[PDB]
RNA sequence: UACCUGGUUGAUCCUGCCAGUAGUCAUAUGCUUGUCUCAAAGAUUAAGCCAUGCAUGUGCAAGUAUGAACCAAUGAACUGUGAAACUGCGAAUGGCUCAUUAAAUCAGUUAUAGUUUGUUUGAUGGUACGUACUCGGAUAACCGUAGUAAUUCUAGAGCUAAUACGUGCAACAAACCCCGACUGGGCGCAUUUAUUAGAUAUGAUCCGAUGAUUCAUGAUAACUCGACGGAUCGCACGGCCGCCGGCGACGCAUCAUUCAAAUUUCUGCCCUAUCAACUUUCGAUGGUAGGAUAGGGGCCUACCAUGGUGGUGACGGGUGACGGAGAAUUAGGGUUCGAUUCCGGAGAGGGAGCCUGAGAAACGGCUACCACAUCCAAGGAAGGCAGCAGGCGCGCAAAUUACCCAAUCCUGACACGGGGAGGUAGUGACAAUAAAUAACAAUACCGGG
RNA sequence: GCGGUAAUUCCAGCUCCAAUAGCGUAUAUUUAAGUUGUUGCAGUUAAAAAGCUCGUAGUUGGACCUUGGGCCGGCAUCGUUACUUUGAAGAAAUUAGAGUGCUCAAAGCAAGCCAUCGCUCUGGAUACAUUAGCAUGGGAUAACAUCAUAGGAU
RNA sequence: UCCGCCGGCACCUUAUGAGAAAUCAAAGUCUUUGGGUUCCGGGGGGAGUAUGGUCGCAAGGCUGAAACUUAAAGGAAUUGAC
RNA sequence: CCCGUCGCUCCUACCGAUUGAAUGGUCCGGUGAAGUGUUCGGAUCGCGGUCGCGAGAAGUCCAUUGAACCUUAUCAUUUAGAGGAAGGAGAAGUCGUAACAAGGUUUCCGUAGGUGAACCUGCGGAAGGAUCAUUG
């Protein structure tokens, strides 16, 4: 009440972060980090949670402290570390590269990519506008900040960041015909094209995409995130892609009862 | 201490708001500084949130003013305080606010003019050949040309002397000067 | 705080509303009696879990055939059925859930199975063989009589392998009799 | 399970209530109680009062070791660990309670183009010049003289450190703006003020952003007695003839981000008219100019105007009223409850004032008054269980002065310390789940096909 | 309502009944209560039409205006609402609900399998969530002023 | 004198209507429950009482409780008795 | 069947002389701690050149926030009270018979007066009347 608050309690948790309710009284608060703390998955939930590489609140500390962590190109050993989209979580030695993905039911995945992929990653774009001596600088959504952009780059734009040498390889415009991944809401995780964009002066640009699958749904102006120019994604997604409503998610798993077992 | 609260006050509707939570430190207030025109200047250093400071001038003697018209800005003494728009005590106490009416001796000002413009009021070739151009163009206000022989120009202070610890403004030209000089003779 | 607050729990019977009814109290005591049970409570929790599987069925009776909200679980409900045995093959509609009873309930019951499988003398012996740790479901050892079998394992309960009437030793009075009779 | 039954009569049909019927994560109580699992537990009355013990401290290779410390060594500064102490950081989170509070808190939804933000992540630091191979004075632990009945009460003396404190080279530029020698001053970043560019949308012709800004930003003139612009530490040793050099730690400033707060838009709350007018000379509603604040604002001051709300219930009163998510009962609609573990607010006996700090009007911080209450050598000194456990009292009404950081997480200089947060055992018929107290045969007796 | 010398009602024995490791009692309140009635009560005689009329606020207000028409990146500047559809944003927990043989259950969010130096990318679904706010389509039913000094449209 | 129309005070017969019934052509068109609107009742007493407010010269009028007590009070019709 | 006065007992509430009593709250007024900012002040300390600069405690002045106490008034809650008087209950009663039959004077409303009590009477009204009716 007084000041800040450095306790999260369980029950106060993110839904993505699917924790036990009978586990504790508290969960793990995220750090001050890049990424806004209830769109992150901090490291402790990634060793624990998601691998079984760690067991408790004492290993996940003895295997960050041999500096075995190395998110977005850098060591990280904060263990509430907030990596919150599309991060980079390179595991060394065993060779693990992560992008953290978005599954269609908004959960948080650990897509392996390939060790060559993984030396580049991409950034949605905040206002672009004049900094001090009239230097332009990028800010994008990640807390990253880079000066001197190419002009063509402007805001809600993407942009393919390198990591071990830091600058803008290409991007990609915001416009129709782009893929398109949403990041926010109930719509989490499900890739489309975007096929009209609405506007309405004071608030709330509104987006309309359309499935693969032939599905559409809308969503705000933010929660998306361009992924590739036209209709070929620059990065592997991680599986479906579509939203897979729950009757035909029974159909799978009756398709799987009667093949593979089929007794 | 002071506070900054409607707690205290009324409703729009005329009906008396009771208290459920004490005074809080996030909406104190503070002490007026009273800025005097005095020759023995004083700044005193406040901390405020954030871990800042503000600067509370609490007598002061020159002040930085500009002439918007030539655009020259020149560091000189107030003299006087002759007007002021809010309380007609704070002229007679002489404190250094915000949109109050000053003097300021306009020697920096005449030397400034005399060595730019070539005329005193109140060198082999490049200097006479672009004196004459500066010259050409020069215009002064009968007003503002009277108040050089007396040696003061009425002024206007522009910040805060409270708040920033400093006494800056503008010398008083066209529409304003005259409303004030109207309200200034008697 | 206590987390172990946060743990959900609830109640399984009802009671009735008239406490005093001739015929109500015959057919509870007739239905008691020969499904072998040891109170009404026990035959009040089954009463209570087919109303609340029975609202169930009504209300998704209520909407439209096209809503996706009744097909779904629609099917689960009668997965579950056709799973537990109460529904036959030949009633794979909505509307036979509906006409579901207490006795197709109390006839799924592992002690009910005992007895109907020929390993009981009676559905009374069925509960004391169960409650003494002589069945098994599958592999499992089960002693709870209201065990509600399954279709997929009504073909595995047998006596246990630990059991004397499944191949075990004798039990203790066999025992002390062998020693008495030993010397 | 969308349900009724008894009672007015000599008897009848009604209105109508009394009584009966079932539930309550709803509290007492009474009798009884074998097993398994799961669990509330001094809220109601007194936010009444407290003996006692604990609940907040903290050290990495990497700020400061000479313990007259330990473990090893054998002319060198130290060159292993390290108690104490200085320095830094934390103690504004958590925990507890519901007294005050009825458009007020609070919920959904807004805004900051009206602000502050230690910290985390990314980026960015040319102007000091008018000993830099590294400046100065103290001080703690230590040692020894003490005072007092007394306390992490207190005074002198002698030593010695810094990433403490205080000074000071800031090391080496360019561009530009002004005053100017006939054919020199300014200028890093920060602060304050003023002027000015930020376009439309000499042939060939650069220039961001919003729904919206004199906006982002640039140039100019000046201003400020400017806690700013590294006198800091660890590891590894190398390459060029003395020169140069890596990987880290801590620290200062600006911007963006994250963690947040503050203020704010719209709508929404129980009973009362035996509450119909309320507010305003002294702020009530509005305007102008200031002051103050991190910032908008009658928030405050001077002057001015007479406005603002109300049968669509203002104003006033009651609440055994914290608000919500939610709880019980529920054919549907509904009625009643919501102290309590999740979110928000408020409080630390009652009011008030404030220091430090990025963050407090903080009470396991201070200062004062009021009420209690504690030693005392009677000169003075120290107080705050609505934290955990426990005691008294009040009551119809509520458990151990136990164990532990093993789990969940938080905090610190930190892999390592600590945590009455939290967990574990004790009492527990609040509530709830499963479930023993006999099954079979023969014989005796008695029935039906 | 019972007990005034024959007590089916008190005090006890026997027998029987209901629930059963649970039952009784007191308060509070949900149902019962269509005895608070919007759904959905009543007002001749049972309690309940004001002595009567006028009257502002409130509530409620006649009819009338697209049908035949089949087919089946631009660029404006505009009557406003209620209603209805679709979307978005929407804390968890609780409730409803899918999967899952904690031996069952109340629960928990786990797990399952070849009999592996492992795999199923294992799962950790989905609704509802009044009203108020934001956006899309619809214009039937309704409310406001707009309606003949042309000061109208092109 | 006869016929017809509108408006009014009533009356007679009959439900196929309603109602506890007396009875009602409206007291009907009501569990097949909804045309608009005003007032007003919640078992019988205490009680139209206490007190406050307000109008009146007064008598009084309008508004108007609570503690406590009680298992009935009451409506329509029926058979007797008187 | 049934009504009221009077007599006895208990219970609840009301009026009530006492400028009652107590408790909590608010407005006004007086005193006003303590902190905060400001004015003056200068115990002392450091350095500089037998001369200046800097830091600075106690104290003091004004303003501000303002606890707390002391009177008046007012609001809200509980209660004492001599006396009066009202309801209800009680198996003890006294006095009559007002109502129910044409209740022996038909009954009942509004209003006014009167008397031991139910009640009586004057004026206007009603049938809930003991008359649905005199074209005679
Ligand atoms: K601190
Ligand atoms: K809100
Ligand atoms: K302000
Ligand atoms: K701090
Ligand atoms: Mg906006
Ligand atoms: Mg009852
Ligand atoms: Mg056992
Ligand atoms: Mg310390
Ligand atoms: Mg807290
Ligand atoms: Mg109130
Ligand atoms: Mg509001
Ligand atoms: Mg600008
Ligand atoms: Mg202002
Ligand atoms: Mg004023
Ligand atoms: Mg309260
Ligand atoms: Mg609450
Ligand atoms: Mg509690
Ligand atoms: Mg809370
Ligand atoms: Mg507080
Ligand atoms: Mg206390
Ligand atoms: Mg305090
Ligand atoms: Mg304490
Ligand atoms: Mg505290
Ligand atoms: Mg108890
Ligand atoms: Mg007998
Ligand atoms: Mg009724
Ligand atoms: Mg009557
Ligand atoms: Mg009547
Ligand atoms: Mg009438
Ligand atoms: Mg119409
Ligand atoms: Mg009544
Ligand atoms: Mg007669
Ligand atoms: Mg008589
Ligand atoms: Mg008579």
């Amino acid at each position: 009440a007084r000041g800040l608050k450095k306790h999260l309690k369980r029950l106060n948790a993110p839904s993505h972060w699917m924790l036990d309710k009978l586990g504790g009284a508290f969960a793990p608060k995220p750090s001050s980090g890049p990424h806004k703390a209830r769109e992150c998955l901090p490291l402790i939930l990634i060793l624990r949670n998601r691998l079984k590489y760690a067991l408790t609140y004492r290993e996940v500390q003895s295997i960050l402290m041999q500096r075995h962590i190395m998110v977005d190109g850098k060591v990280r050993t904060d263990k509430t570390y907030p990596a919150g989209f599309m991060d980079i979580i390179s595991i060394p030695k065993t060779g693990e590269n992560y992008r953290l993905l978005y599954d269609t039911k908004g959960r948080f995945r650990l897509h392996s990519v390939r060790d060559e992929d993984a030396k580049f990653k991409l950034c949605k774009v905040r206002s672009v506008q004049f900094g001090q001596k009239g230097i332009p600088y990028l800010n994008t959504y990640d807390g990253r900040t880079i000066r001197y952009p190419d002009p063509l780059i402007k805001a809600n734009d993407t942009i393919k960041l390198d990591l071990e040498t830091n600058k803008i390889v290409d991007f990609i415009k915001f416009d129709v015909g782009n893929v398109v991944m949403v990041t926010g809401g109930r719509n989490t995780g499900r890739v489309g094209v975007i096929k009209n964009r609405e506007k309405h002066k004071g608030t709330f640009e509104t987006i309309h995409v359309e499935d693969a699958q032939g599905h559409q749904f809308a969503t705000r102006l933010g929660n998306v995130f361009t992924i590739g120019k036209g209709t070929k994604p620059w990065v592997s997604l991680p599986k479906g892609k579509g939203i897979k409503l729950t009757i035909i998610e029974e159909q799978r798993k009756r398709d799987a009862a009667a093949q593979a077992a089929a007794k | 201490g002071i506070s900054r609260d409607s707690m205290h006050k009324r409703r729009a509707t005329g009906g008396k708001q009771k208290a459920w939570r004490k005074k809080r430190k996030y909406e104190l207030g503070r002490q007026p500084a009273n800025t005097k025109l005095s020759s023995n200047k004083t700044v005193r250093r406040v901390r405020v949130r954030g871990g800042n400071v503000k600067w509370r001038a609490l007598r002061l003697d020159t002040g930085n003013f500009s002439w918007g018209s030539e655009a020259v800005t020149r560091k000189t003494r107030l003299l006087d305080v002759v007007y002021n728009s809010s309380n007609n005590e704070l002229v007679r106490t002489q404190t250094l606010v915000k949109n109050a009416i000053v003097q300021v001796d306009a020697a920096p000002f005449k030397q400034w003019y005399l060595t730019h413009y070539g005329v005193e009021i109140g060198k082999s070739n490049n200097v006479q050949r672009k004196l004459e151009k500066r010259q050409q163009g020069r215009t002064l206000d009968s007003h503002i040309e009277e108040q050089f022989s007396g040696g003061r120009l009425l002024a206007c202070i522009s910040s805060r002397p409270g708040q920033c610890g400093r006494a800056d403004g503008y010398i008083l030209e066209g529409k304003e000067l005259e409303f004030y000089m109207r309200k200034l003779q008697k | 705080v206590h987390v172990n607050f946060y743990r959900n729990y609830g109640k399984t019977f009802k009671k009735p509303r008239r406490p005093y009814e001739k015929e109500r109290l015959d057919a509870e005591l007739k239905l008691v009696g020969e499904y072998g049970l040891r109170c009404k409570r026990e035959l009040w929790r089954v009463q209570y879990a087919l109303s609340r599987i029975r609202n169930a069925a009504r209300h998704l009776l209520t909407l439209d055939e096209k809503n996706p909200r009744r097909i779904f679980e629609g099917a689960a409900l009668l997965r579950r059925m056709n799973r537990y045995g109460l529904l036959a093959e030949g009633q794979d509609k909505l509307d036979y859930v509906l006409a579901l009873t207490a006795e197709n309930f109390l006839a799924r019951r592992l002690q009910t199975l005992v007895f109907k499988a020929g390993m009981a003398k009676s559905i009374h012996h069925a509960r004391v063989l169960i409650r003494q740790r002589h069945i098994r479901v599958g592999r499992q050892i089960v002693n709870v009589p209201s065990f509600m079998v399954r279709v997929e394992s009504e073909k595995h309960i047998d006596f246990s392998l630990t059991s004397p009437f499944g191949g075990g030793p004798a039990g203790r009075v066999k025992r002390k009799n062998q020693k008495k009779a030993s010397g």
